[PDB]
């Protein structure tokens, strides 16, 4: 490809990235978009998820439906696919899911859109812990509301549910009723002392924005057969109507920096390695919290010898996520888990606090993904035999509960996500090392939340407890390209715009300065669109 | 409301006048897509300035029943008046006090409507009258008939104008009085026969049924969309149950118009027992954005199976209809079901919305090319509706392009 | 035809649910036979075995079977029916989703989730009761 010129060039067609590339466009702006994985059919990957084993829908297997190209491989944990390698004493926590195509990761989300609270933007202003964003909430609140409308979120609009984030305007929809599972729940952790309130969700309680209302295919993790939820394939096919052009398939390797540090040209390979070079007024990285910092790191210099962005030598620092606790049990009484989504409500009681200058604020949720796959791969492995299979099935699907409890972990330079020196790709580009250790903050939290689900499954006598001995991931990758004021402590400023190269935007979750306390993509939105204000400041 | 709200309400004159859910009501600029190209309805508003608001009454009716604007230009028939022309002076003067004293004016222009010539001159459209023979003496009650039957023929024909999309044009795109009623196509879209014929038409369609289908447009066996949704949804709705009552009565004298090739009702069609195999899909994981998926059931249960069961009978509770016995999937026309496919489906009764999801080439759920249409729709058509109808890409094609094009449009090249 | 037939009584007889679709079972078929070659002699060896004994049920066979070298292969073809599977990898063939017979006992109430049961929200309506077997 000769030059490849476009006003702004976004490298990564996902949530972000789609968002961005959309608002650019709805303003005369020229965009090139550019994705690492291929083009991707929803109704394919229905397909394959349907023809996915039995064993693999019980355990929850959302990577094997979406192929993994050589070229840009993305991580499978059934059997490990070795892309993502993960040290120290918490690797198992940072085994997260990406997907690698046009829609990223958001192809097989939860569709969990969540707000911050204020207070979740000065975190070591109120109890000196952590890190401060560089924007307050009311800062974010628009942009909040812009991709809350744009992405089409219900929401429990009337409702004191908890301290929670203050709102402008209601929901563009408000949330669905409860399943059986939920309502369940709710009364029984009410007796608890725990408040179940409802998780603000991108699904369609009515028809939306042209698409259908959800009807309860209890598999949005990891692919609605309908598309009555968010993806960000919506955003990127918005935009190619538009005017921006997509390439897939682009795997950028590498940048070209002037003597003023701004970028004039980068570079990506196809998936035979030929190498295509893309000239802009404008580049963003809109790629994930694991593959922003790679990339960044990858495309080091000369005059920046260490990787882009990188004269704090924060790029791939500061590396976060939800740590995890699972439980599973069998409920004394029937809970009937599978009405309505995968994800509908979860306890908000612990969002905040005076505790969390000690230790991390935690989110505790019940999985409402349907126990029928498990339930009847578990009867077949206790060789039961006529009616008692069916009625061991049947109970066990009616019986059968997961539990979590999510933690929110402080920014850590030591947890890193250097390029790794053992393995490489067909494109011979290396892969992502991450090594994980989640703190004390979160072990003195995790002392608490297994009292908790130990008391929730407690009160619903529940036998067979299995906890996780381990923490688990929760796909929510932010810090690696930390923002502040400080350029000596930070890589992008407020506005996204890196500090070292005026010409550099970075729409990720690998920008924000804490982690919080339930999932952070609709603050990665939401940052998006800032940007998007930014990058249009900048050229007009 | 008034009588005139009512009169406005019955000949859904606002469902034209109003730009789509937003385009302040009764404003104007909603494109109307013609053969000859695209005709902007105009500002109906008593507005002095930019609507109507300097039309005396006998400008009004002649606007309305005659169709000769105040300037003394001709309007172009798009505008329904070859049926509104024989509507009585009362209920004309009912409708001209509702534009004039309850409609808000609005001072927004609307876009000037622009034809290829030879019909950009809207002065030929009198020639054009002579030959459709429009009048049109107004409307006096036929007095065999009861007092039923004659409210639902003059809401049939004058008011709700069924046969502006119902009954066949002829050459010069002036409507067929033979072939009344019996089915036309009107764009993407082909609205039915609705004789008496008890194959062709509704003669079999149970008087619940039908007084049920253009109340709400949902029944067992026929689902309203595309124009028949917005007309349900924007007029049909409102009626009093003695309207809808009388439209039954005077529909189910309508004399027959047979269809070709036809031997069962198009909702008796049953479903052949069969569908696709679990087994033959295991060839295709690791096959992104399905291109190799070439056979009709496979694409059937990919992309539809999950609403409408793998079996066709939709769900339980009928919000997700049964393409079995379905009016679409048994018509020998395939053009309504292509339609279904390319556009969904989207109405709005009682404040409560239907949607299914379009899946033509705009679409956000799961894009569809021709050929995967026409492979889809013959899967449904053999297995779920009329097994004599068949569709291929280039059939598809021409509905995305706005349906086959009239040989009158031909001298606009 | 007759290896097809015995199968399907065989396997009509140790799932015991009568209704079982002709074409899932011609797939598993041939799919135990390429994995094992003597898999119709021994399914001959279980009917004959089914027929002598008389017996009237899967549990009475699986009881007075336990330990005999063709319990694996009767308990194979049950797990192949009920879970639309025969091997155990993550790339395992899948022969049945929907119509397999453990998404079955609890499809009056759970979503069999790619399908969708009855409508945009069904799910405010309370559950059937656990000690009622719905059906097939
Ligand atoms: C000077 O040259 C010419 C003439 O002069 C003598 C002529 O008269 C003619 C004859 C033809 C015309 C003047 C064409 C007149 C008609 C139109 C421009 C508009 C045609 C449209 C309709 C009649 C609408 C009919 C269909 C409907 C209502 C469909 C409804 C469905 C919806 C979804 C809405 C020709 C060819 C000519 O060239
Ligand atoms: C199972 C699961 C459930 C989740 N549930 C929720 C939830 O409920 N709520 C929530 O808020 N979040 C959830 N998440 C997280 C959410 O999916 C991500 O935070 C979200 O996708 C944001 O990713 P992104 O847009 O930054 O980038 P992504 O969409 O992850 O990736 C963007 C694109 O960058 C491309 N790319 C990468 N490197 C390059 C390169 N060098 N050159 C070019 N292109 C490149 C990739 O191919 C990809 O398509 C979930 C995640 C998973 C895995
Ligand atoms: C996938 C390829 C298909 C195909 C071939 C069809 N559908 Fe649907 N459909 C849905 C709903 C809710 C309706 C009716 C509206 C309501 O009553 O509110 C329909 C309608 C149809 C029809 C025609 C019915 C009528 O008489 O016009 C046909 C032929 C048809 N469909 C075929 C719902 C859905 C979905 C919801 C998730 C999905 C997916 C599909 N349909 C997909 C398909
Ligand atoms: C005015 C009084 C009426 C009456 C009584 C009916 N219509 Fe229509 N109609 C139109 C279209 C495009 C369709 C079919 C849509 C599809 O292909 O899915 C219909 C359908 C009907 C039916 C159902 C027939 C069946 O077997 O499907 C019936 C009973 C019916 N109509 C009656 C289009 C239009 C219009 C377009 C401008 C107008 C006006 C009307 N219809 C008005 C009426
Ligand atoms: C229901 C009562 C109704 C009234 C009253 C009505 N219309 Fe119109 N009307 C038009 C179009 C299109 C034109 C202009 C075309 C022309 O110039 O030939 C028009 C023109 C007019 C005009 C001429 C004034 C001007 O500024 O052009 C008046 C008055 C009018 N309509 C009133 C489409 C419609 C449609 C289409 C579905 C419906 C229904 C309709 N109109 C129903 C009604
Ligand atoms: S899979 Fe889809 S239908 Fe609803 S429950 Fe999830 S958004």
């Amino acid at each position: 490809n000769e030059t490849l010129s476009a006003d702004v060039v976004i490298i990564g067609a996902g949530i972000c990235g789609s968002l961005l590339a959309h608002k650019l466009v709805r303003n005369g702006l020229s965009v090139l978009l550019l994705d690492a994985g291929p083009r991707r059919d929803r109704s394919q990957i229905v397909e394959n998820w349907r023809n996915m084993p039995p064993d693999n829908k019980s355990q929850y297997d959302y990577a094997t439906p979406y192929p993994s190209v050589p070229w840009a491989p993305h991580t499978n944990y059934f059997p490990d696919n070795n892309y993502l390698i993960v040290k120290g004493p918490d690797r198992t926590a940072y085994k997260q899911g990406i997907i690698k195509g046009v829609g990223g990761t958001t192809w097989h989300w939860a569709a969990s859109s969540w707000r911050y609270l204020p207070n979740d933007f000065k975190l070591h202003s109120t109890y000196g812990v952590g890190r401060d964003y560089a924007m307050s909430y009311d800062e974010l609140e628009p942009y909040y509301y812009e991709a809350e409308c744009e992405m089409g979120v219900m929401g429990p609009n009337g409702e004191e549910i908890t301290p929670s984030a203050p709102r402008q305007n209601p929901w563009p929809m408000t949330s669905m009723p409860y399943g059986y599972g939920d309502r369940t729940f709710t009364e029984i952790v009410s007796k608890l002392g725990f408040s179940n309130t409802p998780v603000p969700q991108a699904r369609n309680s009515r028809p939306y924005d042209g698409r259908p209302q959800c009807c309860g295919n209890n598999n949005c993790m990891p692919i609605c057969p309908i598309g009555a939820m968010y993806n960000g394939v919506y955003a990127a096919i918005k935009a190619e109507k538009l005017g921006a052009k997509i390439i897939p398939n682009a795997v950028v390797y590498a940048m070209e920096t002037d003597a003023k540090n701004r970028i004039t040209a980068i570079s990506f390979y196809d998936p035979d390695k030929q190498s295509h070079r893309v000239v802009a007024k404008t580049f963003v990285i809109a790629a994930n919290g694991i593959e922003t910092p790679k990339l960044l790191l990858l495309a080091a210099n000369d005059r920046n010898p260490h990787g882009i962005a990188n004269s704090s030598d924060l790029v791939g620092r500061n590396m976060m996520d939800h740590p995890g606790i699972g439980m599973s049990f069998q409920s004394a009484e029937p809970i009937w888990a599978g009405g309505g989504s995968v994800q509908m409500s979860s306890i908000t009681n612990f969002r905040d606090g005076d505790f969390r200058s000690e230790y991390a604020a935690t989110q505790i949720g019940y999985n409402n993904t349907a126990q029928n796959s498990r339930a009847g791969m578990k009867a077949l492995s206790m060789g039961l035999v006529g009616k008692k299979l069916d009625e061991e099935i049947r109970r066990r699907t009616a019986h059968g509960v997961d539990i979590y409890a999510n933690h929110e972990v402080l920014p850590d330079p030591n947890n890193r996500l250097v390029l790794s020196k053992d393995y490489k790709d067909a494109l011979g580009i290396p892969h992502p090392e991450v090594t994980y250790d989640v703190g004390e903050y979160v072990r003195k939290s995790a002392a608490i939340s297994r009292q908790r689900l130990m008391d929730i499954a407690k009160a619903m006598g529940g036998t067979e407890i299995e906890m996780t001995p381990y923490f688990t991931p929760n796909n929510h990758i932010t810090g690696g390209t930390i923002m502040g004021h400080d350029p000596r402590d930070s890589v992008v400023d407020k506005w996204l715009r890196t500090h070292d190269h005026s010409n550099l935007f970075l729409a990720t979750g690998a920008t924000m300065a804490a982690s919080g306390t339930v999932n952070s993509t609709l603050t990665m939105a939401a940052l998006s669109l800032r940007a998007a204000d930014a990058i249009l400041n900048d050229l007009k | 409301i008034s009588r005139g709200h009512y009169l406005a309400i019955a000949a859904d004159c606002a469902a034209c006048h109003t730009n789509g859910r937003d385009g302040q009501f009764l404003a104007g600029g909603y494109a109307i897509s013609s053969p000859m190209g695209n005709i902007y309805s105009t500002n109906i508003t008593p507005s002095k300035t930019h609507g109507i608001g300097n039309y005396t009454l006998e400008q009004f009716s002649k606007a309305l029943r005659h169709g000769i604007r105040a300037d003394g230009a001709q309007l172009y028939p798009a505008m329904p008046y070859d049926a509104y022309n024989r509507l009585t002076d009362e209920d004309v003067k009912s409708l001209y006090a509702y534009i004039m004293t309850e409609v808000k004016p609005v001072d927004a222009p609307s876009p000037k409507t622009q034809l290829p010539f030879p019909f950009s001159i809207r002065a030929s459209l009198g020639i054009w009258k002579i030959a459709a023979r429009i009048e049109g003496k107004p409307y006096v009650f036929d007095h065999t008939h009861n007092d039923d039957w004659n409210r639902g023929r003059y809401l049939v024909d004058e008011l709700a104008h069924c046969g502006e999309c119902h009954t066949p044009r002829n050459f010069l795109l002036a409507p067929n009085q033979s072939a009344y009623l019996a089915g036309a196509d009107i764009g993407s879209w082909r609205a039915p026969n609705i004789t008496n014929a008890p194959q062709s038409g509704i003669g079999s369609w149970s008087d619940q049924d039908l007084f049920q289908y253009l109340k709400t447009g949902k029944t067992a066996h026929a689902r309203a969309a595309g124009p028949m949704a917005e007309a349900i949804e924007h007029s049909l709705q409102y009626l009093p149950d003695a309207d809808i009552s009388a439209i039954v009565t005077y529909l189910r004298s309508v004399p027959a118009k047979a269809e070709s090739g036809q031997t069962v009702a198009n909702f008796e069609h049953a479903g052949r027992p069969s569908s696709y195999s679990v087994a033959n899909a295991n060839s295709r994981r690791s096959n992104s954005t399905l291109t190799k998926t070439t056979d009709g059931a496979a694409l059937y249960e990919a992309v539809c199976a999950s609403c409408h069961q793998s079996d066709g009978k939709g769900s339980k509770d009928g919000y997700y209809p049964s393409l079995v016995g379905n009016t679409t999937t048994g018509q020998l026309n395939p053009n309504d079901l292509i339609a279904s496919i390319l556009y969904g489906v989207d109405r709005t009764t009682d404040n409560h919305e239907i949607l299914m999801p379009a899946f033509g080439p705009d679409s956000l759920v799961q894009p569809l090319t021709d050929e995967q249409i026409a492979t889809i729709a013959d899967y449904v058509l053999s297995h779920f509706g009329n097994a004599q109808a068949t569709v291929s890409a280039d059939a598809v094609k021409q509905v995305r392009a706005g349906g086959k094009q009239v040989p009158l449009a031909k001298l606009a090249s | 035809r007759d290896s097809i037939s015995d199968f399907m009584q065989l396997s009509a007889f140790a799932t015991g649910h009568k209704n079982l679709d002709l074409n899932i079972g011609s797939a598993l078929l041939l799919a135990f036979e390429a994995q094992k070659h003597d898999f119709s002699t021994q399914i001959k060896a279980l009917r004959e075995h089914i027929t002598k004994n008389n017996y009237q049920d899967v549990e009475a066979l699986d009881a007075a079977m336990k330990d005999d070298p063709l319990h694996p292969t009767l308990i194979q073809i049950i797990r192949a029916w009920y879970s639309g599977v025969i091997e155990d990898e993550t790339n395992a063939k899948v022969y049945a989703f929907e119509k397999a017979l453990m998404y079955q006992p609890s499809r009056d109430v759970v979503v069999i989730p790619t399908y969708a049961h009855n409508g945009p929200n069904y799910w405010v309506s309370e559950p059937a009761s656990v000690d009622v077997m719905p059906a097939f």
